[PDB]
Parts: structure tokens; C-alpha cells; sequence
């Protein structure tokens, strides 16, 4: 999965 | 509310207290106790309030993508069938995840965003509005997941107007929403591109910032500037 | 029970999807359901139950912890007084917790004890039912510290008397009794050289019964002579 | 802490 913040 | 006797600075004072011992749950309840008291929320309250949600919702969506991993294997060609349970326990976290992203949403739309006039707690809150919206549309399959989408695309947009005109590039908000709408464009509304021309466009203009960014937001900002990095090698 | 609608082996089914998903409040709801159709738990089915109420009460605990040492702080010499809140808070945590225990301790009495004749389920649940009053013990102040220590102490005990007679000094339930009875008395019972006596003889005890212990068991128990030696390493 | 399992 990609990051998110 | 079972939170109605508790003063507000005593609410603050515990999800503090409850972040320390990672009781995100807890901390969650105290910060909608203190939201619910109708006064406006400080800098490092709305950090509050959004670490103790993120970290709910952050597990509920961990345990949901397990079980619809393995529901999707179930309904594999040459899969045994073992009934209605994989299902239901599926949509049992969900719609408990469904249940906490609502409880967030009625928060911010009554009454944080309509009162948040200056930029740093309107995009904040309005980040918040998009990514609840994201979690709900990583879940909906029915007819509202175009809805859904719309919703959060509607959000991250406004607060992305917002943050270029009020903020600098290298502000920790601006940054954060720019890392959230780049992923939401690239998992959720089939926009690689531009999920990508967003990482990149950030990641430039943050660069050409950083010689105006203070020591203090140094730390949140570039490790941000890093998982856009991250996300654009990712994609690329 | 809300459980009491669904068929016993959905329970078994979703308590072992609650562990894949690290969903353990839901796994031990799932095996309470269980434990409530009135059947003996197969071996499998005992280490779900104990799976799940251990991750649940390891988290209050950790909380608990947080808690308390923040507590003791403010109650030193120099602190600034902040009110009843970290007092209030950490009573929160410990009632939940408290209340857990009650609800463990209650299934092994009623009436996964009476009907375990079998070493490796009698040995189990009594240690279980020592483990949860030793919890129990971290927390007591009252007037009833005293006797949460002696119901830990006598359950403790029965399922040595009867591990030390009915299996092998490398089955993993006996070692890991072993294991968590010498930790009863050196951070419970004050009882630091009853605690390493023990330790060491399990461990001699086990090593000189290797030459019999199944490729099966050979992780689990090798494991608990480890922190047998690690527990040793620490108090010598 | 000691380990306990
Ligand atoms: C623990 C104490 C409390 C009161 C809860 O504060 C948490 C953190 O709140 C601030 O940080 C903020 C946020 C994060 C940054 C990125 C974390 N940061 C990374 C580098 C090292 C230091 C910590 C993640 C949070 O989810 C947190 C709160 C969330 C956000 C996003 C919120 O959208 C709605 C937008 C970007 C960011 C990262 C803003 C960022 O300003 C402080 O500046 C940090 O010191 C502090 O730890
Ligand atoms: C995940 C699937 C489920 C169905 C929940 O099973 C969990 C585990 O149940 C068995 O293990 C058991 C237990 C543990 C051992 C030590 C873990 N083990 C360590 C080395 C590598 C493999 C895993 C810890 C548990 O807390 C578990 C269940 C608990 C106990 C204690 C229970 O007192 C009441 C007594 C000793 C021990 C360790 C018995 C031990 O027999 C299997 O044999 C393992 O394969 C398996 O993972
Ligand atoms: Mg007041
Ligand atoms: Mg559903
Ligand atoms: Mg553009
Ligand atoms: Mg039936
Ligand atoms: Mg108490
Ligand atoms: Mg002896």
C-alpha cells in the first residue's frame, strides 16, 4: 500500500 | 453523551493520557467528549483528535483487508465452500469501521468545519472529511461508492484551494493533504496520473521551500517530502 | 449471550479469523460464545480461548503500566498536583481489565474445570486460572491482595501437582506453567529464590528429557526452556 | 519485565 498521513 | 460531565481540559488531559498508553479507542472518545463541548479546538487538540481516529479506523481497515483477502480467496475457483462465516465476519468490522468513519464525518460537519475560518483548522478538517470519506470508499461496492468518492474528492479539493492560497508549500497540513488526494487519485478514483503529477508538483515546490521552514515543523515536513519520494518511486 | 444464535463451530471459525486479523476483543467474544454451548474445547479450541484473553488482558496491562508509573511520578516529591484525572484514568483501565479476569476466571469455573479430567486440559485451565488471578495481583491494593495471591498460588500449584505426575518435563504446557508459576513468585509472592529454584529445575529437568520430545512440540517447548533461560539470566 | 507465556 502507499502512505498516508 | 457519556462524556457530557467531564470538564473539556479534563477530556484533553486523558486522551493525552491515552495516547501515552496507546488506548487509541479511548483517546478517540475523550476527543469527541471535548469536541462536543462546542468550543473550537487549539492546534495540538485537532492533532489530538485526528491521531486518535487515524489509529481506530488504521486498525479496523487493517483487520478488514485481512478478512476480505481472505473472502476473495474463498471465492477462488477450486476454493472449498465453508459457508456464510468469512462474509459475515467481514461485514461485521466493516460495519463497525463504517460506524467510526460516520462518527467522525457528524463531528466535522457539526459543528468543527463551519466554524474554522482560519486556513490551518479548515484544511485540516477538511483533509479529515476527505480521508474519512477515502476509508469509506476503500469499503463500499452498493451504488453510493460513486457518491462516496465524489464526496472525497469534493473535500480534498476545497482544502487543496485553500492550502495554496493560505499556506506555504512546506507546511506540514498542506504537505499531508497533497500526499492523501495524490494516493486517493491512484487507489481509489482511477487517476494514476495524476496521483503522480500531485506527488511530483509537491515534492518540487516543498523542495524549493525548504530554505523557509522552521526547525520546528523540520521533522513532520520532511518525512512527509519523503513518503511522497516513497509513493512516486512506488508508481514510477 | 449475543453469541448464544450462532452455531458452535461459526464461533471456532471466526475466533480463528479474530486471530488472523489480530482482532482479539472480537476472538475471545467468539470464544466465550463457545465455551457457553456447554461442550469440552478440543486442544485446538483451549488455545484459542487462552490466545485471546491473553492478547486482551496483555494490552490493559501494558495500558495499565503506562498508567500507573505516570502516576506514581505525580506523587513524588517536586510534582505539580494535576488534579484526580490520572488517578481516575488509570481506575478506568484497571476495572476493565479487572473485569476481563472476572470473565476468564468465571468460564474456567463454570464449567471448563469441573469437567477437565485429561492432564493437558485440567493442567491448562488450572494454569489459566492462576495466570488470571496473578493479573488480577498486579493491580490489588485492598484488603484483598492477600487472598487474590493465595487463589493464584493454589491454582498454580494443583495444575503442578498434577503436570509433575501425568506428563513429560518437555510438554509445553507444563514447562510454560512452570514458566509463569516461578514469575508468580518472584514478582508477586516476594518469594525471588522459590523463583529461580523452580526455573532451574524445569530447565534441568527438561533438557535430560530432549531425547523424547516430538519434532511437533520442539518449537513450543525449546521456546519455553528459552525464557527459562532468559528469566534466569535476568535475576542471577 | 520477566517473560511469562
Ligand atoms: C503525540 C502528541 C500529539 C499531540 C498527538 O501530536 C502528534 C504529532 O502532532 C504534530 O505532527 C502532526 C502529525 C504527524 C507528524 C507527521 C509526526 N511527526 C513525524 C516526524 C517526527 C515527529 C512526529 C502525524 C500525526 O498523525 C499528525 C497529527 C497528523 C498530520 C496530518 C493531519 O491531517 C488531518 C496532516 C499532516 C500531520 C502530519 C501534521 C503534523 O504536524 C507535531 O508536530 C508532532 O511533533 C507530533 O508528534
Ligand atoms: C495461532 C493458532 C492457534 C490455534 C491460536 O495456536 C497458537 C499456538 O498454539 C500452540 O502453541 C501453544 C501456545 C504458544 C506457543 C509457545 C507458540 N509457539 C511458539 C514457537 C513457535 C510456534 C508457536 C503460545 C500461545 O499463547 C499458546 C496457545 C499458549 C501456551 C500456554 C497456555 O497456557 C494456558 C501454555 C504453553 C503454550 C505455549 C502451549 C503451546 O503448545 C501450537 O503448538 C502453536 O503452533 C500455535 O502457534
Ligand atoms: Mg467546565
Ligand atoms: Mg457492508
Ligand atoms: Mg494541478
Ligand atoms: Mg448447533
Ligand atoms: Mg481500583
Ligand atoms: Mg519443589
Amino acid at each position: 500500500f502507499p502512505a498516508t498521513v | 453523551g457519556a462524556m457530557g460531565s467531564m470538564e473539556r481540559a479534563s477530556l484533553i488531559q486523558k486522551a493525552k493520557l491515552a495516547e501515552q498508553a496507546e488506548r487509541y479507542e479511548d483517546m478517540a472518545a475523550f476527543m469527541k467528549g471535548a469536541v462536543e463541548k462546542g468550543e473550537e479546538l487549539s492546534c495540538e487538540e485537532r492533532n489530538l483528535l485526528s491521531v486518535a481516529y487515524k489509529n481506530v479506523v488504521g486498525g479496523q481497515r487493517a483487520a478488514w483487508r485481512v478478512l476480505s483477502s481472505i473472502e476473495q480467496k474463498s471465492n477462488e475457483e477450486g476454493s472449498e465452500e465453508k459457508g456464510p462465516e468469512v462474509r459475515e465476519y467481514r461485514e461485521k468490522v466493516e460495519t463497525e469501521l463504517q460506524g467510526v468513519c460516520d462518527t467522525v464525518l457528524g463531528l466535522l460537519d457539526s459543528h468543527l468545519i463551519k466554524e474554522a475560518g482560519d486556513a490551518e483548522s479548515r484544511v485540516f478538517y477538511l483533509k479529515m472529511k476527505g480521508d474519512y470519506y477515502r476509508y469509506l470508499a476503500e469499503v463500499a461496492t452498493g451504488d453510493d461508492k460513486k457518491r462516496i468518492i465524489d464526496s472525497a474528492r469534493s473535500a480534498y479539493q476545497e482544502a487543496m484551494d485553500i492550502s495554496k492560497k493560505e499556506m506555504p508549500p512546506t507546511n506540514p497540513i498542506r504537505l499531508g493533504l497533497a500526499l492523501n488526494f495524490s494516493v486517493f487519485h491512484y487507489e481509489i478514483a482511477n487517476s494514476p496520473e495524476e496521483a503522480i503529477s500531485l506527488a511530483k508538483t509537491t515534492f518540487d515546490e516543498a523542495m524549493a521551500d525548504l530554505h523557509t521552514l522552521s526547525e520546528d515543523s523540520y521533522k513532520d515536513s520532511t518525512l512527509i517530502m519523503q513518503l511522497l519520494r516513497d509513493n512516486l518511486t512506488l508508481w514510477t
